[PDB]
C-alpha cells in the first residue's frame, strides 16, 4: 500500500579523499515476493551518479527523464553538467510535481571536474535537498544505514579504505531488512576513473 | 492616401478619419437637447414624423439607465441603443459592487472608455452616435455630451444632430440671462422651444416633441418622462414662441 | 476586437529578402554608436548617452544594463525596443535556467535565449522585428569572458571586439589595427575610449559616456558576508569620475 | 503604401503611425510646464473653454493617478482618459502586490512599456498622448517623468510639452544655466508655481486670469490640484512684485 | 515523508538593524538526517529568511519569492523592501490554502528601515520585536520573554538571539547541534555567521572501525565508462 | 465605392454601404402587408414562386400563441431572426410565466441587427420583417430593418412595389383601425391594400398567404383555399 | 480589418507553385555552401562561413554545422536564428524517442519530422516559412551512413553527395564527375574541400571561413564518433590536401 | 478574541483585545486587530487571521482604486465591498468584521458581517469568541450620542470583562477614534483595566 | 484474470495463460485466449481488470502496427517493452488507471536472442528468464528455480511448464481451466493445441 516499501531496496552514498563512493542493494521485489536480483539503482550522467530507491516504476521514469534533460543539457551547454549542477536540477525536476510526487529518495554523487571536490547529496520525494558532507542514505533500510554509517564512517578515506566502510554499512544494513538485499553494487569514483564492484551477499 | 479606409489609423495630420466620418451620421440625425437645472436635468428630442401611420407617442427614443440618469442621442439610433445597453451593464456591476448606485462622471467615464475603445482597432467601427446624458446623484445635478470619439465634457446645456447650430445659440441665450440659474419647469419649457426652433432646419416633414427628465424636487432625483398635462403646457409655450 | 493580424508582417520578397528585418537594420544604422572590446581578464562595454534634451536627466536613462551579476548589455537602435528586451532577458535568465539549475545561465546561452525572443517578433503573427541590434558582454566559469552582437533577425555572433550603429564600419576598421590576444582590461578600456571618440560630436565625458566591465568578482558589490562561494558580481557600471581619470590618460 | 497605415517599418527604418501619434498630440493646441522644487513638484497647464455651454470644472488634462503621483496629459481627452484610467488601476495594483506605493519614474516605465508594444504590435495603434507624471518620491525626492506614443521615457529636472514646447524648454534651459542647481530652490510649493506661473508668461508672451490655467502640485504623501481661487492667489502674488 | 524537521528559529530586533538565528538540525521523524543543515536563506542581499515546517516548501517559497525579488528590484532600479517579500510571501501561500506548510520568520533591512515579520502556512501575517518559530519555539519564547527588552545593542542581540537558541537546543528534541547567526544593520553589509556556535561536538570514539584491506567478500570487480 | 467592402467602414458622408446594400434585398424581395386595428393584427403577403412547377415561397413565420411576423429579403436570415423571437418568447414564458410584449420583442431585434453592423467579418441580415402581435396593451404592428431600425405602426408595407399599398394605408388610416371585432374586414382591407402593389399577376389561392391575432384568436396562418375566401 | 495587410503565404500560384517556399529557396541560394559526402566508412559535413572578418571570435563561432545528437549532425544554409529554432525542435524529438523506445532516434525518423514541421507552414497558419535547407549526416544501426537534405517545402531526399546553399548547379556538377561509390572518408574529406575551393566567390579558402565535421566508425571498436573540426583542425587538413 | 465597535456624537470608536491563539499557545499576545482600508474607514476583524488579512488587503486595494477615481467612498461602499468578498465566498471563509466608518455626511456609522457575509447596520457592534459573554453587559450600558470619553469607557469597560471571562481574549486594549478632528489611536495596558 | 507464465530457454520464449474468464458467480468461457501479437516475433499475453485487459492490449497491439507500417520495420522487444512500460507509467496517474498486468515474449532478429519482459500495471518492467502475475509466481517460482537452466530446449521448457501448471492444479483454489501455451522463436508464433 505504502509506494515507498512496494518494491523494497536501498542506496547509501559517502566521501573520502579525493573521492567519493555510492552503492546500492539489486533487489526488485512486490512486497514479500522477491522478483529480480539485477534491478541496479544507480545509473550515471557523464560523470555524475545517481542511486534512486522508492517506487521502482518511478525509479526507472526519472532515470530515462534525468537521461533526457542531461543530453539536452549536454548539447547546449557543450560540457558534462557538473554535481552541484544536476542537483538542483533533481531538486526542480522533483517539485515540479508537488502534488502528484515520484515516490522516490534519489541520492547525487560525484567529483566536480573544475575542482576536484567530492560531491554528495540526498532528496525526499519532493525535491529537499540533504547535503551532508559524510554520507547519504536512503531506502527501506535507511534506518539500519544512519545506524552503520554513524558508527563506521570516518573522514578522508583513501578510496580502497572507503570501498570497505561503505559495503560493510550496506551490507549489515541490508541483511536487517526484508526487502533489501539479493546482492550489491558499489562504486568507487576518483576525478578520472570509476570502479564497479559486485559484493558477495547472502541471498535471503 | 488611404487613412481614411480603416479605423484607428492615424492620417499625416494626426486625424483619425473614420471618427470624422460617424461626426456626419450623427450631424445627419434628428435634433437633441440637454438642459441643465437648479436641481437636475431636461432631456428633449425631435422626433421626424415620416408618414401618419407612425403610432403617436409610442417610439420612444429617450432611455433610461439605472433610475436616476436619462440618455438621448442623435445618429444611428441602433449605436445609441448599444450604447445605453453597455451603460445599464456597468450601472448594475457598480451598484452591485459599491451598493450606491453610479454617480453622473462615474457613469460618463464608463461610456467614454467603451466609445474610446471603439477607436482603437480596425475590427470595430466607431459609434455613429453622439449622447447627451445626465441625472442627479449625490453631488447634485450633472449634463454631459458624449462623441464618436470618445471626447465628453461636463455642460450647462448640449445639442446635437441637424439643428444643434440653432439650438446651441438657443441654449447660449439662456446661459446669459439666467446665471443665478433656471428651475426644471422652466427648463421643460425652454427644451420644448428649442426643439420648436430647431427643427427649421428638418421644416419639411413635421415631428413630435419627446421630453423627460430628473430634479431632485419634481421627480425626487428619478428619470421621468414628461407626459400629459404638463407636456402640453410645454408644446403650447413652444408654438407661442415660434409665432 | 482580439488580435486579428494572426498572419506574418514579415516575408519573402521575390528576391529573396525579409524586407521588415532588412529595415529593422536600416533603424540599427541610424543609431548611436556603441562598442565592445574583449581582453584577457575582462570585457568592456561602451556607448554614448545622446542626451535628447539637456533639462533631461541623462543617468535616469540606462544604455548599459546588468542581465545577471556576470553579465551586461549595450545596444544601437530603438531604446524602446532595448528596454523591453532588457526586461525579457533579466526574466528568461530566471525562468528557463535559475529556476531550474539554482545558477545563472553561461553567456552563449543567455544570448541564445534573447535571439530566441528576436527570432520570434519576425516569424510570429501581428509583430514587426526588434529594431535593435544588441552587444552582450560577459563571464562564466567554463566558458570564461565572452561577446557577443545579436541582430534583429535573431542571428548572433561572437567578437574579440566589434561596433555597431552609426560609425560602426569606421570603428571596426579602428578596433582591427589596436586589438591583440594580450590585452589587459585597462588596454581594452583605453581602446574602448580612443574608438569611441572618433564617432562622438560634441562633449566627450563620464557624463555623456556610458561604461561598463565585466572583469573581477566584487564582493563589496555583494551586499552581504558569510558564505566563501559567493564573491559578487562581474558585471561593474563604470562612474562619471572612474571614465574622467581614463580620459586625463588617454 | 501599408507601412504608413500600421506600425512596421519603412524602408528607412521609420515607424509612420508613431510620427503620426506625436502630432495628434498637438492637436489640443495645449502647452503644459513641469518644474521641481526643494519639497515638491509642480505642473502647470493652459486651460482653454472655447464654448460657453460646457462646464468649466469638468474640463481637465490633469489627473489624480493615486495619492502620491499626479500626471497631466498633452492630446485629445479620449485617449488622455484611458491612460489615466490604466494608469490609476496599475498605481492601486502594484501596491497591492508589493506592499509599497508605486514610484513615479516606475509608473512612467510601466506606461511607457506599454506604448512599446502599441508600436509593435499592429492591432494596437498609439496613443495620441505625452503623459507626464510628477511626484515627491520617498526615494528619490522630486520627480518629473515624462512617457511619449514611441515608447519613450526619461527623468527631467523641468519639462515642457504643446505647440510652444521649444520656448518654455528654452527659457527653462537659460534660467538653470544661470542658477546652476537641477531645481527652484525655494521652500514653499506657492512660490514654485509662481516660478512655474511667471516663466511660461515670459515664455509665451501671454498674460493669464486664474480661469486660464490649471495647476497640480505634488509634496510628500500626496498630490492635488488647486482650485480657480488658489490660482488666483498665485497671479497676485506675482503681480505684486 | 516529506521533510519536515524540528528547528528553534528566532529573530529580534536591536538598535541600528535586526538579527536572526536558527538551530541546525534536520530530522526525519525521529531520526537526525542532517547534523549541520543551513536555515537561515537568503532572499535579497539585505533580507534574509528563517524558515521551519515542511523542508521542501520553506525552501522552495523563498527562493521563488527570492527571484521575483531580484527581478523587481532590477526593474524598478531600487533595492528590494521586506514589506514586498512579506506581501509576495502571504499571497502565494494564501493561494494554496495551507497545503504549502511553509512557516518563516523574515528579516532584514531597506531603505525604509530595519524590519522583523513571521509568516504562517495559511497565509497570516504577524510584525514583532521578537519572534520564534519551530518546534522549540515555546522554549526560545520562554527565554525571550524573561530576557528581552528595549533598546538593545547588537551585541546583546546576537547573545539573547543565541541563548533563545540554545534553549531550544537542549530542551527540544527536534532541535539541536549548532547556532547560526545572521545580522543585519543599517548602513551595514549583512554578515552571515554560519556555525556561530558549536557546543555539540562529537566525542572521540572509544576504538577504530577501519577495517583490514578485503574483508568483504567481492563477486566481480569491473572498469566503469565514464568518458565518451 | 471604396467604403463598401465591408460593414466596418463609413464613408465619407457617414454612410455604411453593406448595411444600404442589405437593405437593397429587401426591395428586390416580394411584397408583404401589415395592418391593424384595436382588436386584431393582420399580416398579407404576396409569395412568390421559381416558376410553374415551384411551389410559392412561405412569407409568414409563427413566433408564439400571440405573435409572428411575415419576411421580405433573404428567407434564410428570417429563419434565424423568428428562431431567435421564438427563443426570446419562450424565455419570457418559461423563467417569468410572462407573455413577451411585442414592443419588448422589436428592441431584442433592433439589437441583435445592430451588433452585425459594428464589427469585422460579419454581414448585415438581408431581410426585412413584419411583426404583428396582441399582448397586454392590444394590437400591435412593427416593421424591422436590418439596419436595427424598428419602427411601431398602424399599418405599413415592405418589398418590391410596397409604395402602392403604403400610400393606400395612409389614405385608408382612418377606416381601418376603427374595424374592431371584425377580423374578415380587416383582412379585406388589407387584401385591398397589398392590391395597390400587384402589375401584371394577380391574387390566386396558392398566391396569397394571410395571418392574424386577436383579443381572442391565437396568432394563425391562412393558406391555399382558406384564403379563397378574400379573393 | 486586419484582411487588407494579410500577404497571405499559404497559397498556391496559377502555376501550382508555392510563392513563399520559392522566394525562400531564392534567399537560401545566397547563403554560403554547404556539402556533404557519404563514403563507406563514414561522412564529410563541409561548409563556408560568410564573408567573415579577422575579428570574429572563430572558435566558439557556430553557424553552419550543429549536433542535435550523439549520431546525428546537420549542416545549415539560410536563415540560421530560423535554423536554431528547428534544431532545438529536432534535439527534443531525438530525446524523446530515447526515453519511450529506450533507443536512438533513426536518421529518417528525425529527418521526416523536422520536414513535416517545415510543411506544415506552407499549408496552414499564415505565416512565413523557414529560410533554411539543412543536410543531415548521421548514423544508425538499420541503413548505416545516411545523407539527407530538407528544404523550406518540407520535402526531403536521400543523397550519396549533395551540397546547399550558393552555387550548388556548380558544386553538384563537381561532385558528379569525382564521386565514386567505394570511395573512403579521406577521399571524401579531400572532394568537399576541392569543391568548396572551386565553387566559392572568395578569393581563396582558407581555414577561418570555414566550418568542418566528420561522422566516422573511426570510434574505438562497434561504435560511432561526431568530429567538429577545430580551427586549427581545418587549418591542418587544408594543408593535407593541399589547397594551401 | 474580543472586538467592538460604537458609534458616539462626534463619530465612532473600535476597540479590540490583543491576544492571538493556536490552542491554547498565545502566538501573539500584541497583536492589532484594529485594521485601516482607507484614511477614516476602519474594520475589526475576528475568525480566520489569514482570510481575514486576505480579504482586508483585498478591500483596501478596491478603496484606493476607488479614490483614484470617484473620490473618498462612503462607509457603507466600504461595508458592501466587504460583503461582496464575505458572502460570494462564504464557503471557503472564515471572517467575522465590524466595519467602523467616519463621513462629514453621514458621520460615525457601525456595520457588522457575520460568517454568513450578510450585512447589518447597527449604532454599535460587538464579535469574536469573547463578545458573547458582554452582550448582557453592552446592551444594558449602551446609550447613543455618548461623548469621546463616556463611550471609551464604555468599550474599555466592555472589553475587559471580555478578556476577563475569555481565554482567547486578553493582552492590551487598543482603540481607534474615527471623527472630523482625525484619527486617534489610543491603547490601555492589564494593570489599568484588571482593576475596573 | 488470472495465471499468466512466462519462460525464456535457449532459442525461444514460452508464455502459458489461462484459459477461464470468471464474472462472479459462474465461469463464463473456458477457453479464453488472453494474449494478443503485437508484431510477428513479439507477443504479449495479459492480466488484471476486466474490460481493460483487452482494451488495453488491442491499443498496444494497433501502435504497434502502425509503427511497423510507417517503417516497414519490425521494432525489437526491447523497443516494444519500453513502449508499453511507458504507457502502462502514464497511466497509473491518469484518471481511471489502466489495471493491466503484461508479459511480452519476443525473439530478437537482430541479436537472435528471446527475451522476456515483465511489467506491471504500474509500469514496474524487468527483463527475467521465467515470469509471472499474480499469486502465480508463489507456486511456480521454487520450481522454476529449481530446474531452470538458460540453455534448456524448446521441449524441456514445455516440460517445465507442465510441473508448473500441475503445481498449480494441485494447490490453488480456483479452477482456471488449464492453459493456452504458445511458442515465440525465429520463426514467429504459434501456439501448442495440446497442453
Ligand atoms: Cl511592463
Ligand atoms: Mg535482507
Ligand atoms: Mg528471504
Ligand atoms: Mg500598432
Ligand atoms: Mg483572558
Amino acid at each position: 500500500s505504502d509506494p515507498s516499501s512496494i518494491n523494497g531496496g536501498i542506496v547509501v552514498a559517502m566521501t573520502g579523499k579525493d573521492c567519493v563512493a555510492i552503492a546500492c542493494d539489486l533487489r526488485l521485489g512486490s512486497q514479500s515476493l522477491g522478483v529480480s536480483n539485477k534491478f541496479e539503482k544507480i545509473f550515471h550522467y557523464g560523470h555524475v551518479f545517481l542511486g534512486i530507491t522508492g517506487l521502482a516504476t518511478d525509479v526507472t521514469t526519472l532515470n530515462e527523464m534525468f537521461r533526457y534533460k542531461t543530453n539536452l543539457y549536454k548539447l547546449k551547454e557543450e560540457r558534462a553538467i557538473e554535481p552541484e549542477t544536476f542537483t538542483q536540477l533533481v531538486s526542480s525536476s522533483l517539485y515540479e510535481r508537488r502534488f502528484g510526487p515520484y515516490f522516490v529518495g534519489p541520492v547525487v554523487a560525484g567529483i566536480n571536474s573544475k575542482s576536484g571536490k567530492p560531491f554528495i547529496a540526498g532528496f525526499d520525494l519532493i525535491g529537499c535537498i540533504d547535503e551532508a558532507k559524510d554520507f547519504i542514505v536512503s531506502g527501506t533500510a535507511s534506518d539500519q544505514l544512519f545506524g552503520m554509517c554513524e558508527s563506521l564512517y570516518e573522514p578522508n578515506l583513501e578510496p580502497e579504505d572507503l570501498f570497505e566502510t561503505i559495503s560493510q554499512a550496506l551490507l549489515n544494513a541490508a541483511d536487517r531488512d526484508a526487502l533489501s538485499g539479493w546482492g550489491a553494487v558499489v562504486y568507487i569514483i576518483k576525478k578520472d576513473e570509476v570502479v564497479k564492484r559486485y559484493l558477495k551477499m547472502r541471498q535471503d | 492616401t488611404g487613412y481614411d479606409l480603416s479605423n484607428s489609423v492615424f492620417s499625416p495630420d494626426g486625424r483619425n478619419f473614420q471618427v470624422e466620418y460617424a461626426v456626419k451620421a450623427v450631424e445627419n440625425g434628428t435634433t437633441s437637447i440637454g438642459i441643465k437645472c437648479n436641481d437636475g436635468v431636461v432631456f428633449a428630442v425631435e422626433k421626424l414624423i415620416t408618414s401618419k401611420l407612425l403610432v403617436p407617442q409610442k417610439n420612444v427614443k429617450i432611455q433610461v439607465v439605472d433610475r436616476h440618469i436619462g440618455c438621448v442621442y442623435s445618429g444611428l439610433i441602433p449605436d445609441g441603443r448599444h450604447l445605453v445597453n453597455r451603460g445599464r451593464e456597468e450601472a448594475a456591476s457598480f451598484k452591485k459592487l459599491y451598493k450606491t448606485p453610479i454617480p453622473i462622471p462615474a457613469f460618463a467615464d464608463r461610456l467614454g472608455q467603451y466609445v474610446q475603445a471603439h477607436t482603437l482597432y480596425n475590427s470595430v467601427r466607431p459609434f455613429g452616435v453622439s449622447t447627451i446624458f445626465g441625472g442627479v446623484d449625490k453631488n447634485g445635478a450633472h449634463l454631459y455630451m458624449l462623441e464618436p470619439s470618445g471626447s465628453y465634457w461636463g455642460y450647462k446645456g448640449a445639442a446635437t444632430g441637424k439643428g444643434r447650430q440653432s439650438a446651441k445659440a438657443e441654449l447660449e441665450k439662456l446661459v446669459d440671462h439666467h446665471p443665478e440659474g433656471l428651475s426644471a419647469r422652466e427648463a421643460v419649457k425652454q427644451a420644448a422651444k428649442i426643439i420648436y426652433l430647431a427643427h427649421e432646419d428638418n421644416k419639411e416633414k413635421d415631428f413630435e416633441l419627446e421630453i423627460s427628465w430628473c430634479s431632485l424636487s419634481e421627480t425626487n432625483g428619478l428619470h421621468k418622462f414628461v407626459k400629459g398635462d404638463l407636456l402640453q403646457e410645454a408644446i403650447d409655450f413652444a408654438q407661442k414662441e415660434i409665432n | 476586437m482580439t488580435d486579428r493580424y494572426s498572419f506574418s508582417l514579415t516575408t519573402f520578397s521575390p528576391s529573396g529578402k525579409l524586407g521588415q528585418i532588412d529595415y529593422a537594420l536600416t533603424a540599427v544604422k541610424q543609431g548611436v554608436t556603441s562598442l565592445g572590446i574583449k581582453a584577457t581578464n575582462g570585457v568592456v562595454i561602451a556607448t554614448e548617452k545622446k542626451s535628447s534634451s539637456p533639462l533631461a536627466m541623462s543617468e535616469t536613462l540606462s544604455k548599459v544594463s546588468l542581465l545577471t551579476p556576470d553579465i551586461g548589455a549595450v545596444y544601437s537602435g530603438m531604446g524602446p525596443d532595448y528596454r523591453v528586451l532588457v526586461d525579457k532577458s533579466r526574466k528568461v535568465a530566471h525562468t528557463s535556467y535559475k529556476r531550474i539549475y539554482g545558477e545563472y545561465p553561461p553567456t552563449k546561452l543567455l544570448v541564445s535565449e534573447v535571439a530566441k525572443i528576436m527570432q520570434e517578433a519576425t516569424q510570429s503573427g501581428g509583430v514587426r522585428p526588434f529594431g535593435v541590434s544588441l552587444l552582450i558582454a560577459g563571464h562564466d566559469e567554463f566558458n570564461g569572458f565572452s561577446l557577443y552582437q545579436v541582430d534583429p533577425s535573431g542571428s548572433y555572433f561572437p567578437w574579440k571586439a566589434t561596433a555597431i550603429g552609426k560609425g560602426s564600419v569606421a570603428a571596426k576598421t579602428f578596433l582591427e589595427k589596436r586589438w591583440n590576444d594580450e590585452l589587459e582590461l585597462e588596454d581594452a578600456i583605453h581602446i574602448a575610449l580612443l574608438t569611441l571618440k572618433e564617432s562622438v560630436e560634441g562633449e566627450f565625458n563620464g557624463d555623456t559616456i556610458e561604461l561598463a566591465i565585466i572583469g573581477d568578482e566584487n564582493p563589496d558589490l555583494l551586499g552581504y558576508t558569510g558564505i566563501p562561494t559567493d564573491k559578487g558580481p562581474r558585471f561593474r557600471k563604470l562612474t562619471s569620475q572612474e571614465i574622467n581619470d581614463r580620459l586625463e590618460a588617454l | 503604401g501599408y507601412d504608413r497605415h500600421i506600425t512596421i517599418f519603412s524602408p528607412e527604418g521609420r515607424l509612420y503611425q508613431v510620427e503620426y501619434a506625436f502630432k495628434a498630440t498637438n492637436q489640443t493646441n495645449i502647452n503644459s510646464l513641469a518644474v521641481r522644487g526643494k519639497d515638491c513638484t509642480v505642473v502647470i497647464s493652459q486651460k482653454k473653454v472655447p464654448d460657453k455651454l460646457l462646464d468649466p470644472t469638468t474640463v481637465s488634462y490633469i489627473f489624480c493617478i493615486s495619492r502620491t503621483i499626479g500626471m497631466v496629459v498633452n492630446g485629445p481627452i479620449p485617449d488622455a482618459r484611458n491612460a489615466a484610467l490604466r494608469a490609476k488601476a496599475e498605481a492601486a495594483e502594484f501596491r497591492y502586490k508589493y506592499g509599497y506605493d508605486m514610484p513615479c519614474d516606475v509608473l512612467a516605465k510601466r506606461m511607457a512599456n506599454l506604448s512599446q508594444i502599441y508600436t509593435q504590435r499592429a492591432y494596437m495603434r498609439p496613443l495620441g498622448v505625452i503623459l507626464t507624471f510628477v511626484s515627491v518620491d520617498e526615494e528619490l525626492g522630486p520627480s518629473i517623468y515624462k512617457t511619449d506614443p514611441a515608447g519613450y521615457y526619461v527623468g527631467y529636472k523641468a519639462t515642457a510639452t504643446g505647440p510652444k514646447q521649444q520656448e518654455i524648454t528654452t527659457n527653462l534651459e537659460n534660467h538653470f544655466k544661470k542658477s546652476k542647481i537641477d531645481h527652484i530652490n525655494e521652500e514653499s510649493w506657492e512660490k514654485v508655481v509662481e516660478f512655474a506661473i511667471t516663466h511660461m508668461i515670459d515664455a509665451l508672451g501671454t498674460e493669464f486670469s486664474k480661469n486660464d490655467l490649471e495647476v497640480g502640485v505634488a509634496t510628500k504623501d500626496k498630490f492635488f490640484t488647486l482650485s480657480a481661487e488658489n490660482i488666483e492667489e498665485r497671479l497676485v502674488a506675482i503681480a505684486e512684485q | 515523508k516529506a521533510t519536515s524537521t524540528g528547528a528553534t528559529i528566532v529573530g529580534v530586533k536591536f538598535n541600528n538593524g535586526v538579527v536572526i538565528a536558527a538551530d541546525t538540525r534536520s530530522t526525519q521523524g525521529p531520526i537526525v538526517a542532517d547534523k549541520n543543515c543551513a536555515k537561515l536563506h537568503r532572499i535579497s542581499p539585505k533580507i534574509w529568511c528563517a524558515g521551519a515546517g515542511t523542508a521542501a516548501d520553506t525552501e522552495a517559497v523563498t527562493q521563488l519569492i527570492g527571484s521575483n525579488i531580484e527581478l523587481h528590484s532590477l526593474y524598478t532600479s531600487r533595492e528590494p523592501r521586506v514589506v514586498s517579500a512579506l506581501q509576495m510571501l502571504k499571497q502565494h501561500l494564501f493561494k494554496y490554502q495551507g497545503h504549502i506548510g511553509a512557516y518563516l520568520i523574515v528579516a532584514g533591512v531597506d531603505p525604509t528601515g530595519s524590519h522583523l515579520f513571521s509568516i504562517h502556512a495559511h497565509g497570516s501575517t504577524d510584525v514583532g520585536y521578537y519572534l520564534s518559530l519551530g518546534s522549540g519555539s515555546l522554549a526560545a519564547m520562554a527565554v525571550l520573554e524573561s530576557h528581552w527588552k528595549q533598546d538593545l545593542t547588537k551585541e546583546e542581540a546576537i547573545k539573547l538571539a543565541s541563548d533563545a537558541i540554545q534553549a531550544g537546543i537542549w530542551n527540544d528534541l527536534g532541535s539541536g547541534s549548532n547556532v547560526d547567526v545572521c545580522v543585519m544593520e543599517i548602513g551595514k553589509d549583512a554578515e552571515y555567521l554560519r556555525n556561530y556556535l558549536t557546543p555539540n561536538v562529537r566525542e572521540e570514539k572509544q576504538k577504530s572501525y577501519k577495517f583490514p584491506r578485503g574483508t568483504t567478500a567481492v563477486l566481480k570487480e569491473s572498469i566503469v565508462n565514464i568518458c565518451d | 465605392n471604396n467604403y463598401d467592402g465591408d460593414t466596418v467602414t463609413f464613408s465619407p458622408t457617414g454612410r455604411l454601404f453593406q448595411v444600404e446594400y442589405a437593405l437593397e434585398a429587401i426591395k428586390q424581395g416580394s411584397v408583404t402587408v401589415g395592418l391593424r386595428s384595436n382588436t386584431h393584427a393582420v399580416l398579407v403577403a404576396l409569395k412568390r414562386n421559381a416558376d410553374e412547377l415551384s411551389s410559392y415561397q412561405k412569407k409568414i413565420i409563427k413566433c408564439d400563441e400571440h405573435m409572428g411576423l411575415s419576411l421580405a429579403g433573404l428567407a434564410p436570415d428570417a429563419r434565424v431572426l423568428s428562431n431567435y423571437l421564438r427563443q426570446q418568447c419562450n424565455y419570457s414564458s418559461l423563467v417569468f410565466n410572462r407573455k413577451l410584449a411585442v414592443e419588448r420583442a422589436g428592441h431584442l431585434l433592433c439589437d441583435k441587427a445592430q451588433k452585425n453592423t459594428q464589427s469585422y467579418g460579419g454581414r448585415p441580415y438581408g431581410v426585412g420583417l413584419l411583426i404583428i402581435g396582441y399582448d397586454k396593451s392590444g394590437a400591435h404592428l412593427l416593421e424591422f430593418q436590418p439596419s436595427g431600425n424598428v419602427t411601431e405602426l398602424y399599418g405599413t408595407a415592405i418589398g418590391a412595389r410596397s409604395q402602392g399599398a403604403k400610400t393606400y394605408l395612409e389614405r385608408t388610416l382612418d377606416t381601418f383601425i376603427k374595424i374592431d371585432g371584425n377580423p374578415d374586414e380587416l383582412i379585406k382591407a388589407g387584401v385591398e391594400a397589398i392590391s395597390q402593389s400587384l402589375r401584371d399577376e394577380s391574387l390566386t389561392v396558392d398566391n396569397l398567404s394571410i395571418a392574424i391575432v386577436g383579443k381572442d384568436t391565437p396568432f394563425t396562418i391562412y393558406d391555399g383555399e382558406a384564403v379563397a375566401k378574400y379573393i | 480589418g486586419s484582411r487588407r495587410y494579410d500577404s497571405r503565404t499559404t497559397i498556391f500560384s496559377p502555376e501550382g507553385r508555392l510563392y513563399q517556399v520559392e522566394y525562400a529557396l531564392e534567399s537560401i541560394s545566397h547563403a554560403g555552401t554547404a556539402i556533404g559526402i557519404m563514403a563507406s566508412d563514414g561522412i564529410v559535413l563541409a561548409a563556408e562561413r560568410k564573408v567573415t572578418s579577422t575579428l570574429l571570435e572563430q572558435d566558439t563561432s557556430t553557424e553552419k554545422l550543429y549536433k542535435l545528437n550523439d549520431k546525428i549532425a546537420v549542416a545549415v544554409a539560410g536563415l540560421t536564428a530560423d535554423a536554431e529554432i528547428l534544431i532545438n525542435t529536432a534535439r527534443i524529438h531525438a530525446q524523446n524517442y530515447l526515453k519511450t523506445y529506450n533507443e536512438d532516434i533513426p536518421v529518417e525518423i528525425l529527418v521526416r519530422r523536422l520536414s513535416d514541421i517545415k510543411q506544415g507552414y506552407t499549408q496552414h497558419g499564415g505565416l512565413r516559412p523557414f529560410g533554411v535547407s539543412f543536410i543531415y549526416a548521421g548514423y544508425d544501426d538499420r541503413y548505416g551512413y545516411q545523407l539527407y537534405t530538407s528544404n523550406p517545402s518540407g520535402n526531403y531526399t536521400g543523397w550519396k553527395a549533395i551540397s546547399v546553399g550558393a552555387n550548388t548547379s556548380a558544386a553538384q556538377t563537381l561532385l558528379q564527375m569525382d564521386y565514386k561509390d567505394d570511395m573512403k572518408v579521406d577521399d571524401a574529406i579531400e572532394l568537399a574541400l576541392k569543391t568548396l575551393s572551386k565553387t566559392t566567390d572568395s578569393s581563396a579558402l582558407t581555414y577561418d571561413r570555414l566550418e568542418f565535421a566528420t561522422i566516422r566508425k573511426g570510434a574505438n571498436d562497434g561504435e560511432v564518433y561526431q568530429k567538429i573540426f577545430k580551427p586549427q583542425e581545418i587549418k591542418d587538413i587544408l594543408v593535407k590536401t593541399g589547397i594551401t | 478574541t474580543s472586538i467592538m465597535a460604537v458609534t458616539f456624537k462626534d463619530g465612532v470608536i473600535l476597540g479590540a483585545d490583543s491576544r492571538t491563539t493556536t490552542g491554547a499557545y498565545i502566538a501573539n499576545r500584541v497583536t492589532d486587530k484594529l485594521t485601516r482600508v482607507h484614511d477614516k474607514i476602519w474594520c475589526c476583524r475576528s475568525g480566520s487571521a489569514a482570510d481575514t488579512q486576505a480579504i482586508a488587503d483585498i478591500v483596501q486595494y478596491h478603496l484606493e482604486l476607488y479614490t483614484s477615481q470617484y473620490g473618498t467612498p462612503s462607509t457603507e461602499t466600504a461595508a458592501s465591498v466587504f460583503k461582496e468578498l464575505c458572502y460570494e465566498n462564504k464557503d471557503n471563509l472564515t471572517a467575522g468584521i465590524i466595519v467602523a466608518g467616519y463621513d462629514d455626511k453621514n458621520k460615525g456609522e457601525v456595520y457588522t458581517i457575520p460568517l454568513g457575509g450578510s450585512v447589518h447596520k447597527l449604532p454599535y457592534a460587538i464579535a469574536g469568541s469573547g463578545s458573547t459573554f458582554i452582550y448582557g453587559y453592552c446592551d444594558k450600558n449602551f446609550r447613543e450620542n455618548m461623548s469621546k470619553e463616556e463611550t471609551v469607557d464604555f468599550i474599555k469597560h466592555s472589553l475587559s470583562q471580555a478578556i476577563k471571562w475569555d481565554g482567547s481574549s486578553g493582552g492590551v486594549i487598543r482603540m481607534v477614534v474615527l471623527t472630523a478632528a482625525g484619527v486617534e489611536r489610543l491603547i490601555f495596558y492589564p494593570d489599568e483595566y484588571e482593576q475596573l | 484474470m488470472d495465471i499468466i507464465l512466462g519462460i525464456r530457454v535457449q532459442d525461444s520464449v514460452i508464455l502459458a495463460s489461462s484459459k477461464a474468464v470468471t464474472r462472479g458467480i459462474s465461469v463464463l468461457k473456458d477457453s479464453d485466449d488472453k494474449t494478443r501479437q503485437l508484431s510477428p516475433h513479439t507477443l504479449m499475453s495479459f492480466a488484471g481488470e476486466a474490460g481493460d485487459t483487452v482494451q488495453f492490449a488491442e491499443y498496444i497491439q494497433a501502435n504497434i502496427q502502425l509503427y511497423s507500417i510507417r517503417e516497414d520495420y519490425e521494432l525489437s522487444p526491447q523497443a516494444v517493452s519500453s513502449f508499453v512500460r511507458q504507457e502502462l507509467a502514464k497511466s497509473i496517474r491518469s484518471r481511471r488507471p489502466y489495471q493491466v498486468n503484461v508479459l511480452i515474449g519476443g525473439y530478437d532478429k537482430k541479436k537472435n536472442k528471446p527475451e522476456l519482459y515483465q511489467i506491471d500495471y504500474l509500469g514496474t518492467k524487468v527483463e527475467l528468464p521465467y515470469g509471472a502475475h499474480g499469486y502465480s509466481g508463489f507456486y511456480t517460482f521454487s520450481l522454476l528455480d529449481h530446474h531452470y537452466r538458460p540453455d534448456m530446449t524448446t521441449e524441456e521448457g514445455l516440460d517445465l511448464l507442465k510441473l508448473c501448471v500441475q503445481e498449480l492444479e494441485k494447490r490453488m483454489p480456483m479452477d482456471f481451466k488449464g492453459v493456452i501455451v504458445k511458442i515465440v522463436d525465429k520463426d514467429g508464433i504459434r501456439q501448442v493445441d495440446d497442453f
